[PDB]
């Protein structure tokens, strides 16, 4: 045997292993290396929006921090 | 007594799943109205602050108003924080 | 015709929902509040033949809020005359309208 | 008015002359009739969405709860027509004139 | 803070486009700069048409379809 | 030739893709379909060789003719053999679809499958034992590896 | 201006309303009025209406179904239609395309009042409204404010509901 | 602008696949091969023809029914309401009026096939 | 970027659905005291490989009675809704975040069996029309006790939002809370997918092959793979709703590798239940859907909106 059926299911683990691993990674690379920020509601969008406004840089992941307020 | 007695021996033997389904759906309408929490979901879902409190004009006859968050008038949720 | 009850028996069975400033979940307010408040109060009273004429400032208000199609038209205008002193080069847009503004939050 | 609102109103126009236009089938007009119910559905949405009008976002809900009942209401009729004659065909119900 | 950085960002947007469009519609004979076409003078919420009419696209798309394309 | 190679690979690559992915049709008439049975049975099991049965034949690759074939039945058997899709092999097995069998000389039997359709491999028995229907499929797989068309189109 | 999608999705709402107003056999109608709904949903969701566009094509999937059945069932004929197989249907659907196309041109090309009034286009991006507050959903708020709100339009529908299972029952009897 | 794109991304690949199905392999279709199938002989009637659907009273039923489901689905988001005894008064009378038209349907033979 | 995510996710989705077949076949085999495909390959490894190759090197036939429009389309609809149903799915973040995400499940699953529904009619064969009449049957027969059993299981939720059911299942399996309905969510996905025992779309040992016994090679091929991509799709959405898996932020890996766990060994489940029972009539379908699925959904959906305003525990995120 019955063990010889674990390859397979093995080899279909790491398939489904691939893509929720990959979006993480991506979402981090892309996001500043932090979680991508989740937005469902129009005040989590204008935070963000603001985040990229005073970035300087145009990157809602750049975060300014109290060495921006001199 | 036996009568209904009788008929519910034979719906349980007969159609346990319709008995089954009628006694749930008699609890759901019935038990709300007997329960003492319910009140409790009423005011935590008044007390949930989903748009800004615009504060009030001070005229001078407010005693019940806090002039601050910190000051002990209004609302209060430490009946909350124990539940 | 019209027998009505709700205003007999004080029932409010479908009032609620027949204006868009009459109590709306959470206090959202519809876009055009403020006009349609001011016409309601305008023409509340005075019958509807007298209202036409009263409140005709109001009403048309409103219905520029609900519809734009004066502002349309002005942004229309000055857009087609801008594509018209680019084209022939009398007239540049400021680096704050080409996308190089200094933002602020 | 914007070209969308247009659009649908063409949509609703060119639905309520399929319906008013009638060839061999019935089902075809049941169609269009469905047709002109998701036009309406559409413009009442749009115009709801865009005033922020919160209390008549239940509006269209309701619209299609009756659309179904006008749907299955034609349904039960066709059937009826069908076992009379064997085709949906609307030059089957000419018994009664002017 | 928000509520306040709204205001002072819309205000300066549409000063903005004010001059701006001060300085397009002068040839027009009849054109008054920043007339409203509403009777009240009260303040009116502006239109997002008002506000980024003479920008770019991008600008606009962000404002119009910024936060429904967010996934 | 880099060419001649590539046509063999690809040869190569196709032959066993085709002869690893067997699917006879569910197609039996007699009591030779019973063995046929029994290579389904696990002491066989017929599907670790990748072989398996599909009831569509616009889903099959093979048709093994397990039993007699009668006047009757010949138009049938003809029109579910041109409704496979190729390529596609036939397998003639037991006495009766080799040649008639123990009715050879009957009025209502045709006298060999291979009258109606062309035959691949013929499996002899009354009826074959379920093992020898297994080396007749695999003498098939072998038959499938020495195919070379490719080459033949390359060298066109 | 801005990609112009709304106008796209509105023009392929259109042109599925010919499909299926065209009247071929009552599959290709089906599909058209599946196609419709979905393109329907679609600029629904791009004003800002998830559920109530969701919601639409959600039901009408099924409706359309249930069509597909009664289509095979008492609506079929030996050789059915499509919008090329009939002189008749493929003139409605060339008809179609045609108005569609010269309402689109008088509409884009100059400011004409059609039928009800005159619009110029440049995109819907202009009338909308920049609210910027809230954690919530406005059209969440208001398909669930039925209950608390419209306690008379949940009895009279639950009542039509009930009434159209009784009507159905009453009319497929026969006898 | 993303989930456009996956769609088209999604659509573009099963294309794909069905272009490389239909043009990669050798064609040899005659008219033999392509005929209707039935299992062993040309059919007898058109497959067009009429096929009596014996449960069109419960496909008619699932309409109603299907429009019963909208109602409910806003019910998670109306859980939030303050006047909680009222939204679960009319939660309560949709559902049972939901139970009593089926119950209806039930007792007059309505869920049983047609004969 | 964003292309390199989508194309992550749908290549291992059919790899994953090719060596799906083959753990199904040796599943099968060792429940039937036999051993299944090890010959292709170690272990019957390289089986899925060879069947695809063949499938596509074979001759694809246009029936000359067939509508070709609809024919060549609803295979392509079937494996494009197939790939378009995992973009939601957070493992433990989903590619596309959505308000309403068991809502838009739920409408691509109705989208799903037109598929079904166009192939049997274009195919314009009797069996492929049975098949097709059967196919309306079943949606008719799971489709509304399918979607109150969500809403239901959702009242807990308190939103739409896929993402949320990893909070809302922080402590506890939500099964503990909703293990009825949860029955009663399997055995429709079951129906819904059209396995056994109800499988009876295809139906090979009644219908011969059913809606799809006119297709043959490549579309036949993309068939398969929609079926059984929407199989681990049904398994993988079962197990976020009901068996909530713990989530670290800062080492997503480990969510990703219990939910794949879980939605393995449901998976494996379903083969097991295909294995071990005998097929429905689809009118019995219909009548346990009706009759006995129907009436508990409704008390249950009574009992579910009841008891959170009993017990004040109203979930956030209105
Ligand atoms: C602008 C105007 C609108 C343009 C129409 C769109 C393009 C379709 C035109 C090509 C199809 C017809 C080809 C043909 O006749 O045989 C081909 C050719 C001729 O075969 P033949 O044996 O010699 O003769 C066949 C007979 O003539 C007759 O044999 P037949 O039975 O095949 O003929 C029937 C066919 C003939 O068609 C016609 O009569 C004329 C075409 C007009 C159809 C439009 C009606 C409106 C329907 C709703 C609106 C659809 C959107 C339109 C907008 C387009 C822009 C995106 O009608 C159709 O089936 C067309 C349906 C296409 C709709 C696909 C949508 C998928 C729905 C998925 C769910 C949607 C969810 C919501 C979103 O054979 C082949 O090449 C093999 C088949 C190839 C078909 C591939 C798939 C179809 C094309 C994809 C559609 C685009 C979707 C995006
Ligand atoms: C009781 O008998 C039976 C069996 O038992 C022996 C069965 O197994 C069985 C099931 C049928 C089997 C033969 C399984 C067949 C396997 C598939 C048809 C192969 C499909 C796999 C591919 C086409 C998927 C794509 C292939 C790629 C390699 C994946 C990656 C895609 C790229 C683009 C990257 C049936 C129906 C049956 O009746
Ligand atoms: C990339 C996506 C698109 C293409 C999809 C294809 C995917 C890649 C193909 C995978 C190739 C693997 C197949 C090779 C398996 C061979 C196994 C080996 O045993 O074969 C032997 C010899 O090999 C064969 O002669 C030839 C197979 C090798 C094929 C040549 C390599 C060509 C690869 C080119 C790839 C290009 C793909 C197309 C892209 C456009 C013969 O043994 P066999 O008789 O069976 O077994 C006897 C059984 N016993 C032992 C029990 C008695
Ligand atoms: C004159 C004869 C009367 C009897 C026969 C009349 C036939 C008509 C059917 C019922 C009469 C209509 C009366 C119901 C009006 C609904 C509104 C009223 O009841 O108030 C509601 C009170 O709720 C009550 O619980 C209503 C329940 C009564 C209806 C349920 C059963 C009765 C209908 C039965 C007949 C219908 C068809 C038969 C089905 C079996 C809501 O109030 P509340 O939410 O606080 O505050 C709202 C304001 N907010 C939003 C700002 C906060
Ligand atoms: C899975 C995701 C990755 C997939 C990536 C690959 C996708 C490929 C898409 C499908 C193509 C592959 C299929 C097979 C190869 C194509 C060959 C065929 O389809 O085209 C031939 C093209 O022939 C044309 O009819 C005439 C050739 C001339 C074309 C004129 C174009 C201009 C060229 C003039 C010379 C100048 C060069 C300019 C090019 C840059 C028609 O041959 P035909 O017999 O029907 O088909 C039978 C094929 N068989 C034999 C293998 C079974
Ligand atoms: C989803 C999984 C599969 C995805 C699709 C990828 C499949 C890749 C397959 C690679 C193997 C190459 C296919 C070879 C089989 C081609 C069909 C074939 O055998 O045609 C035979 C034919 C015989 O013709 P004749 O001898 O002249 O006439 C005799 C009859 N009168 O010979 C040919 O035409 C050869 C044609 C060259 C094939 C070129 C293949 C190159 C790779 C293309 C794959 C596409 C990638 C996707
Ligand atoms: C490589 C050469 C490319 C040529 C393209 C030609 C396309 C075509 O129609 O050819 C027909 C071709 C092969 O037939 P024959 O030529 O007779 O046989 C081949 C032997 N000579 O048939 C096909 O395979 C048609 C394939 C379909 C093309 C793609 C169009 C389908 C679009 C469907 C969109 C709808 C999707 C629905 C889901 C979306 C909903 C969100
Ligand atoms: C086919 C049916 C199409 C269904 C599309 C559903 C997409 C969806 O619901 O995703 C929602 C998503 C995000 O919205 P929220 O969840 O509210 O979150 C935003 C706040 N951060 O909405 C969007 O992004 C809308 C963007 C465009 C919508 C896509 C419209 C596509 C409709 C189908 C058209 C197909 C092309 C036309 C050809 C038809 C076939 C012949
Ligand atoms: C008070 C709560 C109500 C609200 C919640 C209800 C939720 C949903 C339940 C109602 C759905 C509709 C149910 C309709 C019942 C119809 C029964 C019927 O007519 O079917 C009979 C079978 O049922 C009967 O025998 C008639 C009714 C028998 C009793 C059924 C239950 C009645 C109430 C019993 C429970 C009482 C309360 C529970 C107490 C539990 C003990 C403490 C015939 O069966 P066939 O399918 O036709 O047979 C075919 C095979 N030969
Ligand atoms: C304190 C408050 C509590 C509130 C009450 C809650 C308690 C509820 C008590 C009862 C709950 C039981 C729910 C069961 C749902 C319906 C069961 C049922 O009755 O259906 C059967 C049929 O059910 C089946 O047979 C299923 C068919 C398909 C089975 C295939 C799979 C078999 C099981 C595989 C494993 C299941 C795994 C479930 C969970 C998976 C993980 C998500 C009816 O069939 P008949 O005997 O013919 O009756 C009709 C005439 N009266
Ligand atoms: C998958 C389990 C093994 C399948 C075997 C398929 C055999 C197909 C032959 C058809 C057939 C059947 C079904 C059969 O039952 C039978 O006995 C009367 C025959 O005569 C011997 C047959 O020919
Ligand atoms: S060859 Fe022998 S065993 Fe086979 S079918 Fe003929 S008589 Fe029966």
């Amino acid at each position: 045997m019955w063990f010889e059926i674990l390859p397979g299911i093995a080899v279909m683990a790491a398939c489904l292993f691939i893509p929720g691993m990959a979006t993480a990674h991506i979402h981090k690379f892309t996001n500043g290396g932090k979680e991508k920020r989740v937005a469902h509601f129009s005040y989590q969008w204008n935070l963000m929006e603001r985040d990229r406004r005073i970035s300087g840089v145009n990157r809602y992941h750049v975060t300014k921090g109290l060495e921006n307020i001199d | 007594a036996g009568r209904i007695a009788s008929f519910l021996k034979n719906a349980w033997a007969k159609e346990p799943v319709l008995v089954a389904s009628f006694a749930i759906g008699g609890l759901a309408i019935i038990l709300p109205s007997l329960s003492p929490y319910t009140n409790y979901a009423i005011r935590i879902n008044r007390a949930t602050p989903y748009n800004y409190p615009v504060p009030l004009r001070d005229d001078g006859n407010m005693p019940d108003v806090p002039s601050h968050p910190q000051d002990p008038q209004g609302p209060s949720l430490e009946w909350l924080k124990n539940l | 015709p019209f027998f009505d009850v709700q205003k007999r028996l004080g029932l409010d069975l479908d009032r609620w929902m027949t204006i868009q400033s009459a109590e709306q979940p959470h206090k959202i307010p519809g876009r055009c509040h403020a006009f349609e408040k001011e016409w309601i109060e305008c023409a509340h009273g005075i019958g509807g033949i007298r209202a036409e004429k009263e409140c005709k400032i109001e009403f048309d208000d409103f219905v520029e809020c609900l519809l734009r199609q004066k502002t349309m038209k002005r942004l229309s205008a000055i857009k087609r005359q801008r594509d018209k002193l680019i084209k022939e080069g009398k007239y540049t847009p400021p680096p704050h309208h080409l996308g190089k503004e200094d933002p602020r939050p | 008015m914007p070209l969308v609102y247009m659009n649908i109103i063409m949509a609703f126009a060119i639905a309520l002359a399929g319906l008013l236009m009638y060839r061999s089938h019935l089902m075809s007009s049941l169609l269009c009739l469905e047709g002109m119910m998701l036009s309406l559905f559409i413009m009442s949405t749009l115009i709801i969405l865009n005033t922020h009008f919160t209390l008549a976002n239940m509006m269209p809900i309701i619209l299609l709860v009756f659309a179904a009942c006008e749907a299955a209401l034609g349904l039960s009729l066709l059937v009826m027509v069908s076992n009379t004659y064997g085709t949906d065909y609307v030059q089957n119900l000419n018994l009664l004139q002017c | 803070l928000f509520q306040a950085e709204k205001d002072r960002r819309v205000l300066q947007m549409l000063r903005e486009n004010l001059e701006e469009e001060a300085i397009i519609m002068k040839d027009v004979p009849d054109w008054k700069v920043g007339e409203s076409v509403f009777h009240t003078t009260r303040w009116v919420t502006p239109m997002m048409g008002e506000l980024y009419g003479l920008r770019t696209n991008e600008e606009i798309l962000s404002a119009t379809y910024g936060f429904i394309w967010y996934t | 030739s880099r060419g001649e190679y590539v046509v063999a690979k690809l040869d190569d690559l196709v032959n066993w893709a085709r002869r690893s992915s067997l699917w006879p049709m569910t197609f039996g008439l007699a009591c030779c379909a019973v063995e046929m049975m029994h290579m389904a049975a696990p002491r066989y099991d017929m599907d670790r060789f990748g072989v398996v049965f599909r009831a569509s034949p616009r889903q099959s690759d093979v048709m093994i003719v397990a039993g007699t074939l009668t006047n009757k039945m010949a138009p049938a058997l003809r029109k579910v053999y041109d409704q496979m899709p190729e390529p596609r092999y036939v397998v003639s097995m037991g006495s009766c679809a080799n040649g008639g069998g123990y009715y050879h000389y009957s009025y209502s039997v045709v006298r060999g499958c291979d009258r109606i359709v062309p035959v691949d491999i013929y499996v002899p028995g009354c009826p074959p034992t379920a093992e020898a229907l297994l080396y007749g499929i695999l003498q098939l797989q072998r038959k499938i590896k020495r195919e070379k068309r490719l080459r033949i189109w390359y060298r066109r | 201006m801005t990609m112009y999608i709304a106008f796209i999705l509105s023009t392929i709402f259109v042109i599925g309303f010919v499909g299926f107003s065209s009247k071929p056999s009552p599959i290709y109608g089906g599909l058209g009025l599946i196609v419709s709904g979905g393109v329907g949903c679609g600029i629904v969701l791009n004003f800002g209406g998830s559920f109530l566009g969701l919601m639409v094509f959600l039901i009408y999937l099924g409706g359309m179904l249930v069509v597909f059945g009664y289509t095979t069932a008492m609506a079929t004929e030996m050789y059915p239609e499509v919008w090329v197989s009939n002189k008749t249907v493929f003139g409605a659907f060339v008809s179609g395309l045609m108005m569609e196309f010269c309402m689109v041109y008088y509409a884009l090309k100059e400011e004409e009042v059609e039928i009800i009034f005159k619009f110029n286009g440049l995109g819907d991006w202009v009338i909308y409204d920049t609210g910027d507050s809230g954690f919530f959903s406005e059209e969440a708020m208001g398909i669930a404010a039925l209950y608390s709100y419209g306690t008379w339009l949940v009895i009279v529908t639950g009542w039509s509901l009930l009434i159209g299972v009784v009507v159905i029952m009453e009319i497929t009897r026969g006898n | 602008m993303n989930i456009m794109l996956t769609l088209l991304t999604n659509v573009t690949l099963a294309s794909l696949l069905v272009l490389i199905a239909f043009w990669l392999p050798q064609l040899n279709a005659y008219s033999e091969k392509t005929s209707p199938y039935e299992c062993g002989f040309d059919p007898m009637g058109s497959a067009r023809l009429p096929f009596s659907m014996k449960f069109f009273l419960v496909a008619i039923t699932f309409l109603l029914f299907d429009l019963e489901i909208a109602l409910l689905l806003p019910l998670p988001w109306a859980s939030q309401t303050n006047n909680l005894k009222t939204m679960l008064t009319m939660a309560l009378f949709l559902l049972i009026l939901l139970a009593a038209s089926l119950a209806y349907e039930w007792t007059q033979k309505g869920l049983e096939w047609a004969e | 970027m964003f292309m390199i995510n989508i194309l992550s996710l749908i290549i291992p989705i059919l790899l994953a659905v090719a060596f799906l077949t083959l753990v199904e076949r040796k599943v099968l085999g060792y429940m039937q005291l036999r051993k299944g495909p090890n010959v292709v390959g170690p272990y019957g490894l390289l089986q899925p490989i060879a069947d695809a190759l063949k499938l596509f090197t074979k001759e694809p036939l246009r029936p000359a009675t067939s509508s070709i429009s609809m024919f060549i389309i609803a295979p392509i609809l079937a494996l494009s809704l197939a790939l378009t149903m995992w973009v939601p799915l957070p493992m433990p973040y989903p590619l596309i975040n959505m308000n309403l995400g068991v809502l838009f499940m739920l409408a691509m699953s109705s989208l799903a069996v037109y598929s079904i529904l166009w192939s049997g009619w274009a195919s314009n064969s009797k069996y492929a029309l049975i098949g097709a009449l059967r196919a309306v049957a079943q949606t008719i027969s799971y489709e509304v006790t399918l979607a109150i059993i969500l809403l239901s299981v959702l009242l807990m939720n308190g939103s739409y939002t896929l993402s949320t059911l990893i909070t809302t299942q922080e402590h506890i399996w939500m099964i503990f809370t909703s293990w009825p309905l949860a029955m009663m969510w399997f055995i429709s996905t079951l129906a819904e997918t059209n396995r056994a025992p109800f499988d009876l779309t295809e139906g090979e040992s009644e219908l011969v092959s059913g809606f799809n016994v006119e297709y043959a090679a490549g579309p036949f091929a993309m068939f398969f793979m929609a079926e059984y991509a929407n199989i681990i799709m049904m398994n993988a959405f079962t197990a976020i709703l009901f068996l909530g898996a713990s989530h670290d932020p800062h080492t997503p890996e480990l969510y990703t590798i219990n939910f794949v766990l879980k939605t393995l060994a449901l998976t494996i489940t379903f083969l097991w239940i295909r294995a071990s029972y005998p097929r429905f009539r689809y009118d019995q379908l219909m009548h346990l859907l009706w009759k006995s699925f129907l009436p508990l959904t409704l008390a249950l959906c009574m009992w579910h909106i009841s008891l959170p305003i009993m017990t004040a525990s109203i979930p956030p995120q209105s």
